[PDB]
């Protein structure tokens, strides 16, 4: 599942 | 109106549209309709 991205 | 292989919701850290275009299945960190 994509969400939220932020470490990557 | 923006492409259809869109996935779409916000990134609540550094306020970011990780949208998510799933035919290559990648998530981008980005707003097509803006510039941050």
């Amino acid at each position: 599942i994509p969400e939220t991205p932020p470490p990557g | 109106k923006l492409p259809p292989g869109w996935e779409k919701r916000m990134s609540r850290s550094s306020g970011r549209v990780y949208y998510f275009n799933h035919i290559t299945n990648a998530s981008q960190w980005e707003r097509p309709s803006g510039n941050s």
